């Protein structure tokens, strides 16, 4: 569940607030989408490993 | 969840994106807010019932 917007190219993949379903990992496969932009909010849930 | 009492119904502690998610049906088309559990939530919505 995305908590921010998944975004790419100027097109919105995955909206703010909806889930990752199997029609946004087609788009994000077949368009060929390695790089976006995460909030700061978003990397306080990690846990660093090295 | 009958009632006893009639009038209207209001969302009370209802905050929409963590208390209630937007799950629209598909293939019949009368949605509803489901309401998720404390489970999926993260903690701003776990203590509004």
């Amino acid at each position: 569940t995305a908590s921010f917007d998944i975004e790419a190219n100027g097109k919105v993949y995955v909206e703010k607030g909806r889930r990752i379903t199997a029609r946004h990992i087609r788009q994000l496969e077949k368009d060929d989408v390695k790089l976006i932009e995460v909030p700061v909010e978003y990397i306080a849930g990690k846990v660093v490993a090295k | 969840v009958i009632t006893e009492v009639s009038g209207f119904v209001r969302f009370t502690d209802m905050i929409d994106g963590q208390t209630i998610t937007r799950q629209t049906d598909e293939l019949t088309g009368l949605s509803s807010l489901v309401v998720l559990d404390s489970a999926e939530r993260t903690a701003g919505g776990k203590d509004l019932r």
